[PDB]
This record gives C-alpha cells, structure tokens and sequence, in this order.
C-alpha cells in the first residue's frame, strides 16, 4: 500500500563533507521514521527512530529531520565506516514499509578500466560450451557499457555480467561480462570482440581475438 | 543484552512449506516487543514481512503476502517461527529475524537483529562445480600487468570459495558475485592481475571449495 | 486487515 | 446466545491450500473461550483439529497435522479463521467450527456448534448428472407390488437432490448413499416400491437436481 | 497422543431399555471426559462434561460415571429421540482427542428382504457402461452379504453398495449394490445374478436375469 | 510442545 521513496537512489562524496539523504512517503506518517545503515552482506543496524531520536550507541554526526512525508538522515563530517546502504522505514501503523535505499560511494579520481578478452578453454569446448570472459580491472566511476561483437554482429541476450563492490583500497570497481555460446556458433564464426565505454576512455576499447 | 539467531533450512523446492525459526537469548519473548521479519532478495532492499506481539499473539503481515505467510511463536524456548506456504522460485532471499523494540503507545526501532539465514527456493539438484581455466596471453596483457582467472561455471546452490595459490594469494584478486543462469545453475569468474614477468617463473593455482557437494578442486592456469 | 493502533502497542506490553 | 456460522469454498484441489472462516455472533471472539475447528471425514467421526484462545492468541494443533495447518482471529470483525496447506484428496470432509467453552482453570465442553460446511478434495471437474431408469421385470414383481427406480449417475461433486412426480410421491421411496468410484465422480440410485396395477393409471417420472452444473432432468 | 476407544462400536435397544456405553483412555485423564449427541448429519450435542455434570437442558436419564481411564454414560428408560452417534473427549489437556463413536440402534422384527434386480437401461447401454442394480428393501438385521456372478463367476472389487439409515417408521434397511462393466464385457456373458446371503436364509438366494 | 495448561487458560482469560 504506502509507497515510500529514497532519494538520490545512490551519490558519492568525498570524507568531510555534509551528506543527505531523503525519504518520502505518500501519505503522512507524523514523526515516525526510522534510519537503518546496512554493510555489505550484514544485517541492518538502527541508526534513528522517532524522525531524529538518535539511538544510543550511533555517532553525533548522524542527525534526522522532517515530518509527515519528507524526511531527511544528513551525516555532518562524512566518515569512512558511514559508506553503506541506507533505509527508511515507516513505523507507527502496518504495513512498516521499507524505502528504496540509498547507497553511499567514495568519490575518487577518474580510474579508466584494465580491459582483458580470455577465449573459451578447451576443456569447456570439448563440454560443449563456449564462453568468452571480458574483464575490466579497477575503474571508477561505476558506470561503464560493455558490448559484444562477433564477426561485427552486435549480441544482445546472450551475455551475463556482474560486478564487485568498492574496493577497500583503491575505490575502484571491477566488472566482468562472460559471452556464452554453444559450440557450434562458436566455431562458425571468426572474430570476437568485446567493446569498452567508460568516462575515462576518449575513444571506446575494443578487446578481441581471431577464433584461428 | 539481546541476541538473536536464525535457523532453517537453507534449501525449499517451488510450491513447498518454507519452515524458519528465530532463537531469542537475554530477553523474554513474552513481552512488550514486536518480533518482526524481514527479508532481502539478493541484490535489493529490505522487505519487511510480518511481525507478532509476544503476549498480545496478534499477527500483521505484508498485504502482497498475508495469504502464504503464518508468525508463530513459542515462549518456552524463547523462540518464535515463520512458515512461508506454496514457495515460489522468487522467494529466493536472506532473511533476517529482528526484535521491533516498542514503547508505551509508539513502536520504536529494530534494534537487535540477526546476521540472517540465506534460503534458496530451485528445482535444480546439488550439482558440483565444473572449473575452466582463463588462461594469460597477449589477449589479457594491457602494459606490463598480466590477468589471469578462473571460471567456476554450472554449480548448484550457492555458495563457492576460491583462493589463489592456496590462500597465499590476496593481492590483485576479484572474484565476481555468480550469476543465476537460465539453466538453473550458477555462474562466477575468479581473475587475478600479476606482473607480466611472473607468467614464465611463478604458478598459478584457484582452489574452489564447494561443500554443499562436498567439492574440493583445485586448477593450474597456465599460458597458451 | 486491521491496522495496528495504540492499544495494541499497549495491551501486548504486559499481559497474560 | 452464541450463534456460528461456518462459510467458505466448498471445493478445492490438491496440494493447494484450504482457508474457511467461521463469524460468531452473540459473543465476543476476545474472551476466555477457546476457539475450535472440528471435521468429520464422510463416513467416520470426529476429529478434534485445533483451537485458539480468543485473548491468549496461543494455538493449539492435533499432532499429526500440526505442519499444515494455521489458526487466526479476527477480533474486529468477531470472527476466526483455518488454514490448511498442502491439501490432500483425503482431506474431504465436514469442517466445524465451535466454541470450546471455558472456565476458570478447567475447560468444560463445546456448547456451540456451526451447521458445518462441506469441503471436497479432488482434481475432477463439475458435471450434470446422467439420468437412467430402472424398470421392473419378473424378477422385480413379488407377486404384488413393483419395484421402479432412477439410476443418477456420472456426476460430480456432491450433492443431488431427487422428487418424484415434482415430489407427489413419497411412500415407499429409497434414495440410497452415492458411491464415489475410481472415475473420481458420484453415483448413486433411488427406488421407489409401489402395486403392480399403480403401472396402468399412475405415472412415474423422477425429477433429478444437482445446482452445482444447473442441470435438471427428468427421465419416467 | 492418547488413543481412547469406546465399546461397543455399535449395539441395538429399543424404548425402555437402559444402555451403557463405555469409554476408555490409553492414560488417566482425572474427570475430565465430555460426553457428545450427534444426530445423523447435524452438528453434535453437548451433553456431559466433567465426567458426570449433566448439560443444562439435557433430560435427566442421562447419566455419566467413572474415574481415571474409564467412563461410562447411561441412560435410563432409552427414549426414540435417544438414537444416534455417541462420542467421548478427553477436555483437559491438547490434543482433546475424540473417541471413536458408538452407534445406538432400534431394535425390531426380523424382516427378510424384499430383493430386486434391475438391468441396465437402453440409454445407458447407448452409452457405453453396463450398470446392474441390485436392491434390498426393508430388512433386519444391518448385516447382509451380497456377491455377484456373471456366468457362475464370482466378483471382487469391481462392485460398489451403499446402505441406507433405519426408516423413520418401520426402523428396518436398504442397501443397493451396483456392479458396472464396459458394454463388451456385459453383452459378452448372458446371465447376471445376485446373490444374497442373510440370517434369515439357510442358503444364498439367487436373483438373476438374461 | 502439546503443553495446554490450565495457566494458559487463566492467561486466555485476560486481556488489556
């Protein structure tokens, strides 16, 4: 029923900065809003209840605001243990609906991507399969397309791809994007490439291999 | 002051009962808390569930799932459940079990929750993982850096751990979430960026561990 | 489909 | 003055899942009674499922089907609900609905029952009733009287409802239990014993009726 | 997981006579044992809980005694509105188990059956089924065997009968079996009996037609 | 846990 939405759907910012972030539903809900920060791949925690009731524990730079249908969780001096996923969650009445999330980045220098093309193994082709992986190593920002073209023919519905997260280090990312094939189309065909446009490229990357 | 703990298994087949429970130590769960359910399908935000009163016993559900869901709750073993009937293949998710701690008239926040329980809902049977090598070449060669992985490919469920050379290798090395292909079965590529010098003296192996088949297999990557 | 209110905040604090 | 009233699809398939509900009038759900559902397979007695306390929200299940089912209560609108999941074929029967009332620290009995509500599991599909007579013969006529009937037959579900003459005739007349075959639908025959001369001034016809399909016939 | 049973699983009195219907619990269940009336297809009657504390409104020949693991109801000068299904349950503690049911009868005459047999119609041969109906009309006992022979050859699990209540007004019973053959394996054979075997009968009676 | 005692009865018996 209630629909309650975050916003901007994920931002970046350097440490030190002022941050904010907002909520809204679509009907009033006085000063009952909840704050949640969520790691990768762990459980939430509870920032702030009440709208800007602050749980014990949470650091002073965590701050809430608002009421009815506009909410906003700002992070004064932003830190790096604060980049994380954010939620808001309506609680007064049922449904206590969750928002969208927002995702929080580390802004860094423009890191143009590592682009390598490995062909099929042969132990996978005597299998009966054919996938050609593209990779692309520590780049940022997130944003980056990825093609593929065989014999020039532009693919679509045919390829996978999946990406890592910031990482601890550098704040690069690292994408990869696997072209599957069945054998047969494989070996009917020559060239393959794989096409990279990334912020950091004046011209896209192409990465490909003669089948012979 | 309050820990919880999921519990369940791991792996329900479509249109089946989905049976999870919630362990509860430092606090009654006879009281004045909401004990609330929460999950998160791989790769998006929370979805909160239901929740039931410790001493009141009434139960609210999310409107998109009332008729599948039941809370239950047990107070001589601080525990509570959640049965989830008629499973579909996109219930697939983490699901998390957390006190929603309350006040006189004003509920408050989820405050103490548990690390989760990830359940799979697929009809495809535990399949062990077959391992291909990417191999280096002047391909995978951009400057002096070589890259070199991995491909974990056809496996059923998750998860798979890959370490290089034994885990002596941590340095440079991605290894990609999986994907879920149509066949049923998962997907990943482990890679790994070393020096160009090192292909002909160094070598290289991933050592993939699939214990839900109980699969251990290690691969040589090597040039051409 | 009733919605929780107050009192059921209230009732379920210390019952039974 | 406690009144209930069980309602609820009368049919339902296997492996889907079973939900009726059961509104009282007259009394409170919040309160010391417990609240109980009861089926009773056809054929055979009663079975004691579960029951709720109206204010304790504690359930209670019989043991061999604690896994499928899930009882609830509804104190808004006085009413309290079942859920059985994973429904099998051997599930039809007649599901009660009563209150087990209570006292201070002892249960006494149920007090208040519902009229029940038929619920059958099957996969088959609904189905007019095919109308066969059957007539008398020499081994039929005990040399007085004569024995006639009407063979209703392939249909499905239960129940059918048979009159004779537009239910002129009612002496004598047998309408015997409906028997469901491995074809999964019903069958069953209704006789009616009556003189021998009745044959030649009299008219015999048996008007059938199964509202499940809308059918109705009619067959001498 | 108490298993209570009740004896007798089904036995016949008429007006006057007092009867006594035990019960009995796998373990002990102190006094706490309610006694039920269901009429034949109607919900049940409350009648007795507490081993002995009577229903308001009940008639006072019921009657409950016993203690432990074993009960009884009795009712004294059995009345015609006495007659139905009779069931105990354990009130105390989960899983108020119900107890198997006991029948109560209306004692009567001996009367042989009335025996028919009735073919197939002409529509239903159009059909493609052969359904060969076999009647018995007021009788008593409940108790009547019925076989079918098709040529001499007795049948097993390809026929079905069904049995009626007691008539309101003479208590005896009707029972119909229906044996049901593809056509083929009707037209096939000439001869179709029914036999019925009966206290009343010092040898099997045939009824049988082409 | 069959349980069913005759507190539970009393706790059934009261409500805020």
């Amino acid at each position: 029923d209630i629909q309650m939405t975050q916003s901007p759907s994920s931002l970046s910012a350097s440490v030190g900065d002022r941050v904010t972030i907002t909520c809204r539903a679509s009907q009033d809900i006085t000063s009952y809003l909840a704050w949640y920060q969520q790691k990768p791949g762990r459980a939430p925690k509870l920032l702030i209840y009440k709208t800007s009731t602050l749980q014990s524990g949470v650091p002073s730079r965590f701050s809430g605001s608002g009421s009815g249908t506009d909410f906003t969780l700002t992070i004064s001096s932003l830190q790096p243990e604060d980049f994380a996923t954010y939620y808001c969650q309506r609680h007064d009445t049922t449904p206590l609906t969750f928002g969208g999330g927002t995702t929080v980045e580390l802004k860094r220098t423009v890191a143009a991507p590592s682009v390598f093309i490995f062909p099929p193994s042969d132990e996978q082709l005597k299998s009966g399969t054919a996938s050609v992986v593209c990779l692309l190593n520590n780049f940022y920002p997130r944003e980056a397309k990825v093609q593929w073209k065989v014999d020039n023919a532009l693919q679509s519905g045919n390829s996978q791809e999946s990406v890592t997260e910031q990482d601890s280090k550098d704040s690069t990312y690292s994408l990869s994007s696997t072209l599957t094939l069945s054998k047969a189309d494989y070996e009917k065909h020559k060239v393959y490439a794989c096409e990279v446009t990334h912020q950091g490229l004046s011209s896209p990357v192409t990465k490909s291999f003669n089948r012979g | 002051q309050v820990q919880l703990q999921e519990s369940g298994p791991g792996l329900v087949k479509p249109s089946e009962t989905l049976s999870l429970t919630c362990a509860v130590s430092g606090d009654s769960i006879s009281s004045g808390n909401w004990w609330t359910w929460i999950r998160q399908p791989p790769g998006k935000g929370l979805e909160w569930i239901g929740n039931i009163g410790g001493n009141s016993g009434t139960t609210f559900y999310n409107p998109s799932l009332k008729s599948r869901v039941t809370i239950s709750r047990d107070t001589s073993k601080n525990q509570f459940s959640l049965k989830v009937n008629s499973v579909t293949v996109a219930d697939t998710a983490v699901y998390f079990c957390a006190r929603h701690s309350s006040g006189w008239f004003s509920l408050y926040g989820l405050d103490s929750w548990g690390q989760g329980v990830v359940v799979t809902v697929s009809s495809a049977s535990t399949k062990g993982p077959s391992v291909f090598p990417l191999a280096p070449s002047s391909k995978s060669t951009s400057g002096g850096t070589a890259a070199l992985g991995c491909l974990v490919k056809d496996y059923f469920p998750e998860p798979v751990t890959v370490s290089w050379n034994s885990g002596a290798l941590t340095s440079g090395v991605h290894t990609f979430p999986a994907v879920l292909q149509s066949s049923g079965l998962y997907s990943l590529s482990s890679v790994v960026t070393v020096p160009s010098s090192s292909l002909g003296t160094q070598t290289y192996i991933c050592n993939v561990n699939h214990k839900p088949s109980n699969t251990k297999v290690d691969k040589r990557v090597e040039p051409k | 489909l009733q919605k929780l209110n107050s009192w059921d905040v209230f009732g379920n604090w210390f019952d039974l």
